[PDB]
Order: structure tokens, then C-alpha cells, then sequence
């Protein structure tokens, strides 16, 4: 936080906390099902499954893998988008909207495509 | 009619007394907790300003 | 009812006194923080020089 | 440059050829395909690897989101579409039309049990009546917009002509509820 | 390879914590459910005493005490859990329900089916029979305000003779912590049992006719509390 | 003296000694004393029970449609739902009495009768 | 990331000042009972109160043990940190505010009441006068604090 | 039973059984409290608490600190003491009467002290 500033460090450590708790729960969810969890844990799994997909990106060199053109996401927009995700402000979107998409203007445009 | 009015007035005076005791303690709490928030904000502004002095120096 | 309204007036006066006491205490507290941060700022300048 | 990882526990469950769609890849990708196949199939590996991840997750869910149900049903159409028997090769002109049905969603209304019959019976229908769609795709390597509109008109004409395969206790152990009466029997 | 086995040990070592926790929780909830059964019992013992004492003076000619001339269509209530992990509970219920449907079709009746609990509703939506009505979201803690709605629906379906010629309930009797069973019993029409040997306001026939629907509501309530203690 | 039980479908709601007890049945208003004739009656939908409790005390109880039973041994009241005036939800009952559902308004008026009005 | 459930020291208490034995002697037991209880967090309404208090304690101790890098605490400040948790004064603070409460109190005491720290360092013992002074100053600080949800903590 | 007397084997199998029940019950005690038990098993825990204490001994190594000498019970006494104790003939004595006690005639001397 002395080098990147605290806004980046908070968001990075919150995203890792959520994805670590999700990786711990996968073995429960695979057997007992998501319907069995606490409300806070089930909410966290629905955030984590969105975060995992929002860490995917349409790279330029992947034009031959995906057909779609590539995109670059600014550092500030990356921080703002994961700050909103960890606080649930996109929990009303479908899970498939975040996949390969790039930034928030693209996320909105794919959530409107669905 | 005035005897009947003394019974209505005793009920309304009792209800409004209880409502005023509840509102009195609540009104103190609203002002006091707002001053507690402003005390925390004033402390934090001096903490961040002292941090900005460290960063600039 | 006259007692309850007198307690309402007293409660507003005690809130004025209590808030004045708290905001004064925060004015002394905020100075203490600023002085320690300036002592840390001066010690960073000494250390790097 | 890429893997076709053939897994025995996919082979046994009727997914033949048994390509594990998660691990399998080609790193040259859609640079090694005709234009029509890049337009039609361009994301299909990522869509199926997502379906298998969703299907492993939702295996014990009692209920799902509307988009999750749509993906879980689209995935099951795609897996039935990709099955193929030994010594039944398809020409690229027949592969483009076969994958076109699954990607544009024309298979969505057909019940999953009959996807293989619907595929096979459409491909031989198009080969009898509308063979200019194959001569187009083969001679120019592209699905022209007019050929896409004609193909969708032939799919909607065919879908109406299709036919889906649409499918001790003991009375002495049974117990009686009762109302008692403190008088002897009449 | 070792990494897969270290993964499976990490997985199973978490499951063992979660299942040992719910054994201890269920060991407390059977004490809460037995406390509620034994608290509900005093009302039903007194309503039975009052109903027998009214039946002694009544003509015994209420619809729920008289059989139909030619029955065709019998109502059945199955009760079941809103959660999983129960083990045999829903299977024992649903095997008895099918054993009962094969009794009714062997007399010559056909069942019409009412369902409590999301699990039986899932079973009788995989097997293709209809469900006339269903209720969910209380099998873990029944309250009498639910038993009221179930009894009104069943009794209004019997009294319509669409309509039914009989009423049955399928549920599990908690006998003891180590032993319980699914049971099926006829709730209506009721058998009258004569045995060896008051003012009424405004009349015994009027009270008996207004009391029997309230007895049916307390009997279905007592069965729901036995079902919830047995589930846990 | 009387021995009185108020029994709700969920709970043995009250039990103790009494001198007199007043209630309103479907045949009419009634009140009973220790030597009363054996009886079984139904309460009206808006009924209340008042118990003249031994040792100079009282109870006021709203009753959702109960049945009343008497024998020289004990008085038992069997009730679907009940509420004491010492715990009555008084602010709501004035609005509950105005509802379009017959039993909901009756239960409102029962609680208003337990509130002495 | 110290795994307090498996790490050990064969020297033990002979390496701790008396003021630290007086505080930390129950801390390992509390964290062991919390590690056993951890799965009941999904169901805390149904848990018996005598262990619900041990769950609410253990979650506050696991927060109290976190620490930012390059900030080592002097012995006289960490004994007051472990005291807040182990004597149960922290039990009224919401979990998400615990490290902020610890860091704010230690700055407050280091300003207004350094004589608590001087007494701990110079005697190696948390005397009853220093303890009665400290709890008075913890309550006086609580009245001047606020939680991240805006609630009072008193 | 061939190498040590049949009585010793019986008493050892009984003490192991009683402590194995209490070890199974400790979870219910810790999570739900002694009030959640029935009366048949709460009578077993009343004995198991006392057996677990009565295994404790004023060992000679402690004479450095306690100043009292260490006890050395005959085998033929300890098999009697646990035989009597497993049948419950001492349940009316508190747990403090069984700590650090040594032999059975010493339990009689500490019980009359407390």
C-alpha cells in the first residue's frame, strides 16, 4: 500500500479473500450443493463466480481464438470495477455477462445483449 | 361536558407526557451522535493533513 | 406534561453542552495527532539527509 | 501445437469421439479454418468448457437462474450435436451447416433426445432439395447473407415437417381415525 | 498421484466437520420438536374428551361420519421435508404413498394428491401425476395457522361430493429417538366406536357440526408436529 | 374455589384458581361459579373471557373462537389463539376491526373488548 | 500467517515476562475452542450462549492477532493489545472495526497515559493499579469511538 | 484375562467403556450444555467426571513443590477402587475430593476434610 496506494491494496486483498473462501467451499458445493450454505457464504459464492469470470479478458493476440477484437482496461477503471464487484453492485447481472468482456462499458453492453 | 373533557384531557396529557420523555432523550441523542460523527471527522482530517505534511516533507 | 417539556428543554441544553465539550476535546486530540505526524515528517527528513 | 485429449470416462458415456473439451485446444486456432467455419464456430470451445464447468457446479442445485438454465440446455444441445459414429466423415460444407444449427440456436426448441436425428435428417433434406447452399459454401468458403437467410428459411420449413419422439399395502395394516362413544352398540 | 489424494483428504476433512456439526444441531432440534409435541398434546386430549361427550348427545349424522354410496376418488395428503440430508425420510414416505395408491386402485378408487414439502413435490413432478394443491416452507417448524389451511382445503374437497369420497394422510410417527416409521391412515370418513357407559349452547347438533372441522384441523396439526420431530 | 385451564392448540396457556369467570357464547352471555352445572359451549367469534382471580385479582383475555367445558372438578377453555389485555397490541386493533375478512375483523373486535372497549 | 493451531515452542513460559503470562495464558485455549466451533458460525442463533460467547470471542482474537508489516509492537504495547481481547473488553466492538480500535487505543494511551506503559516496562508486571487505570481509559476511549456501520460500541 | 486376573480385565473394560461414552458426549456438553442430556446418561457423566479425576495421583516427583509425600497404591487396592467407583458408590462426593488423591483410604480422608 506504500507503492500502489491503499485503494488498490484493499481491493486486491478483498478479491483474493473472496476467491480463497470460494476455493475452500468448492468441495462442499460439489457434494452438498449451494442451497445448503449460510446466506453470507451463498452471497460470497455468487460474487466469486462473477469475479473469476471478470478476471478473464479478450486479449489482442487471441483474435484467432475468439474472433472478437482485443481490449485494454485502464488501472483506475480496473480498481473501480472490482471495488463494485466485491461490494455486490453487479450481483443482479447474469453470470455469463462478465466472461471475456474487458471493461465496465463492455460489461454493460454484453449484459444488455443477454 | 366538562367532566367528560377532564377524562379526555387526562389521557391526552398522559400520552403527550410519555411521548415528550421519549422525544426528549431521542433529541439529545441525535445532536450528541451528530457531534460524535463531526468529532471523528475533525480528528481524521487532522490525521490525513499530518500524513500529507509527512508525504510533502 | 410540564415536567416532560421541561426535560425536553433541559435535554436540548445538555446536548448543546455535551456537543460543545466533545468538539472541544476533538480540537485538542487533532492537534496531538498533527504534532506527532510533524515530528515523524522531520525525522524522515533527518534520516534521508 | 495442440491437444485432442481422448478421455475414457467421456468415451463410455456416449460422447464419441471422446474429446475432453476443457483440456483440448489448438494454438493456431481459427487461422486454420475456412471463413464460414470461423464465423459459425468461433467461440465453441470456450462455450463448451464453460458448460462443463456449469454442469459440474449445478449438478446438485434444486433451482437455477434463467440465463443459467438457458446455458445448461444449450450446452446439452451442443454435446449431442458434436457426437459422431466411426467411419461417418462429413464434408466441410456439411460441417458448417451442422454447427450453424447449434450456434445460432435453431436446435434450442428440439428435445435433446432427438438432436442427432434432427441433424441427420436435415443434412440429407438440404442435400436433396437445396444443394445450392452446399455449392455456395464450398466454392466461396463463406456463408453469404443471402445464403444465411435462405438456410434459416429451409430450417424453419423443415422444423414444421419434423416429428419428435415425444413420450400393494394391506387394508389390515392401513389405520382408521376414530370417534369414541361411551354408550353400548345399537 | 499424491496431489489428487491430498486434495481428496482436504475435501473429506472439511465434510467431516460440517456433518458432525449438523448431527449436534439435529440432536438439539429433536428436543425442541418433542417439547412442542408435548405442549400441543393437552389441547388435543381435551378436544377429544369434548368431541366424544358431544357425540354421545348428537345424532351422529354429520357428513364426515357417513360413507358415500359408491366412492370413486379419494384425497390423500403426503407430508415431507423442505430440506435434504434427511436420508430415508422422504423415501419411506413416498414408498408408503405408492403402496397406498396401489391399495386404493386395488379397491377401485383413484387418488387425488395434496402435498406438503418441496421434496415430495419434486418426486410427484418427476413421475407424471398431477398435484391438486401444495404447501412449502414450514416442514422445519409447523404452526397451527398452516394446519388450518390444509384442513380447510381437504374438508372443502370432501364436502363438495370437483370433489372426493375419502381423506387419507401419509406421514411419519416419531415413536422414539432410535425408531420411527411412515404411517398411512384414513382421516375421513371417521369410524364411530361405541363403548360401555350436560347443557349445550345453542344445541348439540350445531356444536358437533361446528367442532368436527376444528378437530380435523387439530389432528392434521398433531401429524405435522410428529412429521417435523421425525424429520430431525 | 374454581380451577381454571386456558388451553391453546400450541400451549397450555394458563392454569390456576379463580372465584368467578365471565364469557360470551353463541347461545348468549354467561358467567359461572364453583358449583356450576356440567356444560359444553362454543364462544362467539369476537369473544372475551374475564376471570375474577382469587386473592383479589382479574384477567382479561381475547379468544379466537374457543370452546368452553365445565365439570365439578375443573373448567377448561380450548382456544385457537388467545391474547392477554396486559400484552394486547392496542394500536393495531382499531385498524384490524375495519378489515374486509370476517374473522380478521372479529379477532380485532375481540382484542378491543379485552381493551375494555 | 502463523498457524497458531500447529506451531509450538518447547521453551514456553520461561521466555515470557510475568505481565504476558498473566494475559496470554488462556489465548491458545480460546483459539483451540474457536477452531473447533468454527463450523457452527452458519447457525449461531441455535448454539448455546455459554459457547456463543466463545465464538464471538474467538473471531475477535483472530482479528486481534493480525498485524501490518514493518510495524513491530513494543512488549508494553502488545500486552495491552492481548489484554483487550483476553479480558473481554473488546467483545462489544464489531469484528470489522477491531484492528482500527486496537491501533486507535494504542495511539490514545501513548498520548494521554504513557504511565501505563512505563509501569509495565519498568516492573514487568501488570499491577492492579495499572489495570484499574487501563479499564477506565478503555471505557473513556469507547465513548469517543465509532464503528464502520456508524453504531456506538459502549 | 490370562496374564492379569479376570477381575482386573473386567474393571479395565468397564473404565474404558465409561470414558469412551464421556469422550463421545463431550461434544454435546460443549455445544448444548449438561441441561440438554437425559437422566440416564447424565448419571453416566456424573461417574465419568469422577473416574477421569480419580486416575490422578500425588506422584513422588511433585514432592519438590507440594511438600507432601507421593503415594504407592497396591494393585489389589486400585482394582477395588475403580470397581466400587464404576458402580457409583462415591457419586455423592464432589470432583475436588478426587483430584491428586492417591489411594482409597485417602479419598475417605479428603472427603471428610472438604
Amino acid at each position: 500500500p506504500a507503492i500502489v496506494g491503499d485503494e488498490h491494496y484493499r481491493v486486491a486483498q478483498e478479491v483474493i479473500r473472496i476467491l480463497q473462501r470460494y476455493k475452500d467451499l468448492q468441495d462442499i458445493i460439489a457434494i452438498l450443493g449451494i442451497d445448503e450454505l449460510s446466506e453470507e457464504d451463498k452471497q460470497l459464492v455468487n460474487r466469486a463466480r462473477r469475479i473469476e469470470r471478470f478476471l478473464s479478458q479478450n486479449m489482442m493476440a487471441a483474435e484467432q481464438f475468439t474472433g472478437q477484437p482485443g481490449s485494454t482496461v485502464p488501472l483506475k477503471e480496473t480498481i473501480e470495477a472490482f471495488d463494485k464487484l466485491t461490494k455486490g453492485e453487479f450481483d443482479h447481472l447474469p453470470e455469463q455477462a462478465f466472461f471475456l468482456i474487458g471493461g465496465l462499458d463492455d460489461l454493460a453492453k454484453k449484459a444488455e445483449s443477454l | 361536558a366538562e367532566r367528560e373533557a377532564m377524562l379526555a384531557k387526562t389521557a391526552a396529557d398522559n400520552r403527550k407526557s410519555a411521548e415528550q420523555v421519549a422525544a426528549a432523550q431521542a433529541d439529545y441523542e441525535k445532536e450528541m451522535a451528530e457531534a460524535r460523527a463531526q468529532a471523528s471527522a475533525l480528528r481524521d482530517e487532522a490525521r490525513a493533513a499530518g500524513r500529507s505534511v509527512v508525504d510533502e516533507k | 406534561l410540564a415536567d416532560a417539556d421541561a426535560m425536553h428543554a433541559k435535554a436540548l441544553a445538555d446536548a448543546k453542552a455535551e456537543s460543545e465539550k466533545v468538539t472541544e476535546e476533538a480540537k485538542q486530540d487533532s492537534e496531538r495527532i498533527a504534532a506527532q505526524l510533524s515530528e515523524q515528517a522531520g525525522s524522515e527528513a533527518e534520516r534521508i539527509k | 501445437d495442440g491437444q485432442c485429449f481422448l478421455e475414457s470416462d467421456l468415451f463410455n458415456q456416449g460422447v464419441r469421439p471422446a474429446i475432453n473439451v476443457g483440456v483440448s485446444v489448438s494454438r493456431v486456432g481459427g487461422a486454420a479454418q475456412i471463413k464460414a467455419m470461423k464465423e459459425v464456430a468461433g467461440s465453441l470451445r470456450l462455450d463448451l468448457s464453460q458448460y462443463r464447468e456449469l454442469e459440474a457446479f449445478a449438478a446438485f442445485a434444486s433451482d437455477l437462474d434463467a440465463a443459467s438454465k438457458a446455458q445448461l440446455d444449450r450446452g446439452a444441445r451442443l454435446v449431442e450435436l458434436l457426437k459422431q459414429p466411426q467411419y461417418s466423415p462429413l464434408a466441410v460444407e456439411e460441417q458448417v451447416v451442422a454447427i450453424f444449427l447449434g450456434t445460432q440456436g435453431h436446435l434450442d426448441s428440439v428435445p435433446v433426445e432427438d438432436v442427432q436425428r434432427f441433424e441427420s435428417e436435415l443434412l440429407e433434406h438440404v442435400k436433396a432439395s437445396h444443394s445450392d447452399i452446399f455449392d455456395g459454401i464450398r466454392e466461396t468458403k463463406k456463408l453469404s447473407e443471402e445464403a444465411e437467410e435462405k438456410l434459416v428459411s429451409v430450417i424453419n420449413e423443415f422444423k414444421k415437417g419434423f416429428q419428435a419422439s415425444d413420450g400393494a399395502l394391506d387394508p389390515e395394516d392401513l389405520e382408521k381415525e376414530s370417534v369414541k362413544v361411551r354408550k353400548p352398540a345399537p | 498421484t499424491l496431489r489428487e489424494l491430498r486434495g481428496r483428504i482436504r475435501s473429506a476433512g472439511s465434510i467431516k466437520k460440517i456433518t458432525k456439526a449438523q448431527e449436534l444441531i439435529a440432536t438439539s432440534r429433536i428436543a425442541k420438536a418433542q417439547a412442542r409435541v408435548e405442549a400441543a398434546r393437552p389441547y388435543a386430549a381435551e378436544i377429544t374428551n369434548m368431541l366424544t361427550e358431544l357425540a354421545g348427545a348428537s345424532a351422529l349424522d354429520h357428513p364426515l361420519l357417513v360413507e358415500r354410496k359408491q366412492p370413486k376418488r379419494a384425497g390423500v395428503l403426503v407430508v415431507s421435508s423442505d430440506r435434504g440430508l434427511c436420508g430415508a425420510y422422504n423415501a419411506n414416505v413416498l414408498r408408503r404413498a405408492e403402496e397406498l395408491f396401489s391399495l386404493l386402485r386395488d379397491e377401485g378408487k383413484d387418488p387425488v394428491l395434496y402435498v406438503v414439502g418441496r421434496k415430495a413435490l419434486g418426486y410427484f413432478s418427476f413421475r407424471q401425476r398431477t398435484v391438486v394443491e401444495s404447501w412449502t416452507g414450514f416442514s422445519e417448524r409447523p404452526t397451527y395457522e398452516n394446519a388450518r389451511e390444509i384442513a380447510d382445503t381437504l374438508v372443502n374437497a370432501f364436502m363438495a361430493g370437483l370433489g372426493v369420497d375419502e381423506l387419507h394422510i401419509v406421514f411419519t410417527e416419531f415413536r422414539s429417538m432410535l425408531s420411527q416409521t411412515a404411517v398411512a391412515r384414513r382421516a375421513a370418513p371417521m369410524e364411530v366406536e361405541y363403548v360401555g357407559e350436560y347443557s349445550f349452547e345453542p344445541d348439540p347438533e350445531t356444536l358437533f357440526d361446528a367442532l368436527l372441522p376444528r378437530y380435523i384441523a387439530t389432528r392434521v396439526y398433531a401429524a405435522l408436529l410428529e412429521a417435523a420431530a421425525s424429520e430431525s | 374455589d374454581l380451577n381454571v385451564e386456558i388451553v391453546a392448540v400450541e400451549r397450555e396457556l394458563w392454569s390456576g384458581p379463580a372465584t368467578f369467570v365471565f364469557t360470551r357464547t353463541t347461545a348468549g352471555e354467561i358467567g359461572i361459579l364453583p358449583r356450576h352445572i356440567p356444560l359444553v359451549a362454543q364462544l362467539v367469534d369476537d369473544a372475551m373471557v374475564r376471570v375474577e382471580r382469587e386473592g383479589e385479582d382479574d384477567l382479561r383475555i381475547a379468544v379466537d373462537g374457543g370452546f368452553l367445558s365445565v365439570t365439578e372438578e375443573t373448567v377448561r377453555i380450548l382456544v385457537e389463539n388467545a391474547q392477554f389485555e396486559s400484552e394486547i397490541d392496542a394500536d393495531a386493533a382499531k385498524e384490524d376491526a375495519a378489515s374486509d375478512d370476517e374473522r380478521t375483523a372479529a379477532w380485532g373486535r375481540a382484542r378491543l373488548r379485552a381493551l375494555g372497549q | 500467517a502463523i498457524n497458531v493451531g500447529v506451531s509450538v515452542s518447547r521453551v514456553g513460559g520461561a521466555a515470557q515476562i510475568k505481565a504476558m503470562k498473566e494475559v496470554a495464558g488462556s489465548l491458545r485455549l480460546d483459539l483451540s475452542q474457536y477452531r473447533e466451533l468454527e463450523a457452527f458460525a452458519a447457525f449461531a442463533s441455535d448454539l448455546d450462549a455459554a459457547s456463543k460467547a466463545q465464538l464471538d470471542r474467538g473471531a475477535r482474537l483472530v482479528e486481534l492477532l493480525k498485524q501490518p508489516q514493518y510495524s513491530p509492537l513494543a512488549v508494553e504495547e502488545q500486552v495491552v493489545a492481548i489484554f483487550l481481547g483476553t479480558q473481554g473488553h473488546l467483545d462489544s466492538v464489531p469484528v470489522e472495526d477491531v484492528q482500527r480500535f486496537e491501533s486507535e487505543l494504542l495511539e490514545h494511551v501513548k498520548a494521554s497515559h504513557s504511565d501505563i506503559f512505563d509501569g509495565i516496562r519498568e516492573t514487568k508486571k501488570l499491577s492492579e493499579e495499572a489495570e484499574e487505570k487501563l479499564v477506565s481509559v478503555i471505557n473513556e476511549f469507547k465513548k469517543g469511538f465509532q464503528a464502520s456501520d456508524g453504531s456506538s460500541v459502549v
